[PDB]
RNA sequence: ACCGGCGGACGGCUCAGUAACACGUCGGUAACCUACCCUCGGGAGGGGGAUAACCCCGGGAAACUGGGGCUAAUCCCCCAUAGGCCUGGGGUACUGGAAGGUCCCCAGGCCGAAAGGGAGCCGUAAGGCUCCGCCCGAGGAUGGGCCGGCGGCCGAUUAGGUAGUUGGUGGGGUAACGGCCCACCAAGCCGAAGAUCGGUACGGGCCGUGAGAGCGGGAGCCCGGAGAUGGACACUGAGACACGGGUCC
């Protein structure tokens, strides 16, 4: 699977970077969230515990995964702004 | 059946002068009462979100205007109902972006970006003049908002003309008068979003409105309302409207 | 109540049928037969929209005033002639169409009191 | 003087509170020609105007007439089969909302 | 016609329960709202009752009472008679709404046998 | 939990009634109301009063509800001023196509405001700043009321209908004009170009069909109108004579 960045826009008003991406994977499943996740910090040296993952969209008869997320400067303003249900889904509160 | 004020409004029936989509949800923000008509107006909730994209939904939008990060005119707008309409300027201080509201060549409205210096001025027409108690003149506008001058400054304003004031301080700058030659631009009608300059003014009797022409960069020549014609300058535009 | 309406028949001479029930918009009150007496007697009436109404339902004086705007508070005696009614002047009823005696002669009304809550009126010469 | 139409005033006054000449009432809205088919009633006339419909159907036209009460000032004295103008005004009877306001000619 | 009286002391804000039976349920009987009674008239003690020392001159004064199917008297309806009425505010009735007018049942200021309580002040 | 503020008159459902200014469209209100919201010019001075919760005692089968003590407020009341409304005599400064309108000066009267309340940061104190607030005037905006011209169904085995009916003179009432209502004057008003009466029916955008002209439908979605078992009434509120508030048959 390969990471390929479509756009990046830098929301202020919110503190956080908006992340629109694609996954090259052909002949493979959808990538996990916690492999995408992972793959996008390492690429981006982003912090693992301030970004989230709005969704993984796979299309039909595509080997192309549309992909958004977010990278948030504060924790404190990502619990804040995120609902708790994305937080829980991405694994970022225990619940 | 129908008792009372309606407080809700369909996505089908909301005006023709919003970009917005129709048919992907049912319910759309009903307008507060404000300075523009409905018309010519669009809550703010649908620039901060819809527009300018700062937003994904409704209660991080609120968030965001509940801080007093979006600045209308020159004052500070928290309720996400107000309406913001024709040559508004909406400035967004920490971001630096500056925009005027105006309309489309189809009557939509859309936000044009403007300078810093153009940021702290706010053209206003003069719909109505009166006067008020202890022998003071009033002049209320096309958004709804007044001013008051003494009974010395009486003939320096007359109806149609147009009113630059720096906001939010509200300081009179200059008054742009209606007369042949004054640069202009349409803010309604078939003609909306078309700038000239006026050739002639005709009169009709009963209430039917007056006719101006104007012509255009082109040499042109068309026709609309003479209270749809907006002037912005003297001879050329003292704001930019492209 | 005082239903003030649409008429219940065409212009033709036919009978309509309504349609819906009386709304409460269309209501009217009882007259204020505003009448002579020792002292003044006035009520404060809730109108649509919250507004207010003074109702003078009994009069003793009344402002009169004489060809150059200056106005003189005096008592009303009886009521001379009500042209609105061929009973209003005998029963001392005060409308604007009255004519009514003061210790300074014959004054005609040229105000309400049922929506007012005063009587004014102009000296006959 | 003027009220908004291009006609000569009533080359006579009256003191009628109704007349828009001489008087309070103000009239607005629409203008209409006619002629005076009844003027029975104290200071009441009625107004005949005539004017053709199309049919698409049958692409063909009818005659049609409009008949509106008016108010006939003092001043103003229409008689039977008169032309005059009309304006509209607000509702000074059950039936009456429009005033006369000249006579183009007499009958 | 067993009264229970309700004796309210304004002078501590203590109110303490009787029942009578008879004999002197009659004086009591036919008395309105607002006059008063002198204690002695039908006291049953009411001295250690309220460890207190009320002058000889203490009086009771009629201030409502209940009917048997928890009807309250009403201080206005005239006569001892039961009577549907609507009323907004006043004994018997909690608005519990801004305008409201809900038609109830209330007694008159009179006592008669089928009243169970009567609620009495003491007057210094 | 209680007082108190706002909302509950929108949203949701149905097509009974209605052949009507109910609906569609174009215009008027110079004849009118508007809580929420926007702008401008001003003000917030002095007093008083209970009562909920709570405590004592209860009843009623329930639904509900009585007496006594005690208290607070952005609760309620009063005084002052500012301010509203009528009328009369004057000046013509304003918007308007045109002033029974607005503005300025005198005169007689009636009505008649507010919560400098709350939170945060400071400041020894005093005092300061920010946020959300209260009242009056002039306009806007939103939501309405009312009115006018035109347009859209069948029956002659339904031919005369109307009597507050048509118009006026003067008044009452209404937020407002109006026979809406009252008193007095006349006989007017509608009708074979189909009045009245009877049948059917929520009106429109639209949908079905046909090459088209046209014919038929107009439940589902949108706008408008009505109803809350059938009727008739009223209280509070800007807004109701109010589907999950009230009274009677
Ligand atoms: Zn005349």
């Amino acid at each position: 699977m390969e990471i390929r960045i479509k756009e990046i826009k830098e929301n202020k008003l919110i503190g956080r970077k908006e992340i629109y991406f694609e996954i090259y994977h052909p002949g493979e499943p959808t990538p996990s969230r916690k492999d995408v996740k992972g793959k996008l910090v390492a690429m981006l040296d982003l912090n693992p515990e301030t970004t989230v993952i709005q969704y993984i969209r796979s299309y039909f008869g595509s080997y192309i995964s549309k992909g958004y997320a977010k990278a948030y400067d504060s924790k404190e303003r990502m619990l804040y702004i995120e609902p708790e249900y994305i937080l829980i889904r991405d694994g970022l509160i225990e619940k | 059946a129908r008792k009372g004020p309606k407080r809700h409004l369909k996505r089908l029936a909301a005006p023709t002068s919003w970009y917005i989509e129709r048919k992907a949800y049912k319910w759309a923000v009903r307008p507060r009462p404000g300075p523009h008509n409905m018309r010519t107006s669009i809550p703010l909730l649908y620039i901060v979100r819809d527009y300018l994209g700062y937003a994904k939904t409704a209660r991080e939008a609120r968030k965001i205007l509940n801080e007093g990060k979006f600045l209308v005119d020159g004052r500070v707008r928290k309720d996400y109902k107000f309406p913001v309409g024709i040559m508004d300027v909406v400035s967004i201080p920490e971001t630096g972006e500056h925009y005027r509201v105006l309309p489309n060549r189809i009557g939509k409205l859309i936000l044009h970006p403007i300078s810093e210096d153009e940021a702290f001025i706010k053209p206003l027409r003069i719909r109505n003049k009166r006067m008020i108690k202890g022998a003071r003149v009033q002049l209320n506008f096309h958004d709804g908002t007044n001013h008051i001058v003494s009974i010395a400054e009486k003939d320096n304003y007359f109806t149609s003309y147009t009113v630059l004031m720096k906001v939010p301080e509200r300081e009179i700058l200059e008054v742009l008068p209606f007369e042949k030659g004054a640069y202009v631009f349409v803010t309604q009608g078939k003609n909306v979003a078309r700038k000239g300059r006026i050739v002639e003014i005709k009169r009709f009797p009963m209430g039917w409105p007056d006719v101006v022409t104007i012509e255009d960069e082109e040499g042109e020549l068309f026709d609309t309302l003479k209270e749809y014609a907006f002037v912005v300058g003297t001879d050329k535009p003292k704001i930019s409207l492209p | 109540a005082i239903w003030q309406g649409r008429s219940l028949k065409k212009p033709s001479g036919g009978r309509i049928v309504l349609a819906r029930k009386k709304r409460k918009r269309e209501l009217g009150r009882e007259p204020s037969n505003t009448r002579v007496a020792e002292q003044d007697k006035r009520k404060i009436i809730r109108t649509y929209g919250g507004n207010r109404k003074v109702r003078l339902t009994a009069a003793a004086y009344a402002n009169v005033f004489d060809k150059s705007g200056k106005g003189r508070k005096v008592r009303i005696i009886r009521v001379i002639e009500n042209p609105a009614n061929r009973q209003f002047a005998r029963r001392n009823i005060i409308t604007k169409g009255a004519i009514i005696e003061t210790e300074i002669g014959k004054a005609k009304v040229t105000s309400r009191p049922g929506q007012d809550g005063v009587v004014n009126a102009i000296l006959l010469e | 003087r003027d009220i908004g139409l291009r006609v000569q005033p009533p080359a006579e006054k009256c003191d009628d509170p109704k007349c828009p000449w001489h008087g309070n009432l103000k009239i607005h809205g629409r203008v209409f020609e006619g002629i005076v088919v009844s003027d029975k009633p104290r200071k009441t006339v009625t107004v005949e105007r005539q004017y053709y419909f199309y049919l698409n159907k049958y692409e063909r036209y009818e005659l049609r007439r409009s008949k509106i009460h008016a108010h006939n000032p003092p001043c103003i004295n229409a008689k039977v089969g008169d032309k005059v103008l009309i304006a509209e005004t607000r509702p000074l009877s059950k039936t009456k909302h429009f005033v006369v306001v000249a006579v183009l000619e007499r009958a | 016609a067993t009264f229970k009286l309700v004796i309210s002391d304004p002078k501590s804000g203590i109110a303490k329960q009787v029942e009578i039976t008879g004999a002197e349920t009659e004086k009591l009987i036919g008395k309105r709202i607002g006059d008063q009674i002198p204690a002695k008239e039908l006291n049953i003690n009411l001295n250690e009752l309220f460890g207190k020392e009320f002058p000889e001159d203490v009086k009771l004064e009629i201030r409502g009472g209940t009917d048997k199917d928890g009807f309250p008297m009403r201080p206005d309806i005239h006569g001892p008679r039961r009577v549907r009425v609507l009323l907004s505010k006043g004994p018997g009735f909690r608005p519990k709404e801004k305008g409201e007018r809900r038609k109830k049942t209330v007694r008159g200021n009179t006592i008669s046998p089928e009243i169970v309580q009567v609620n009495v002040k003491l007057v210094y």
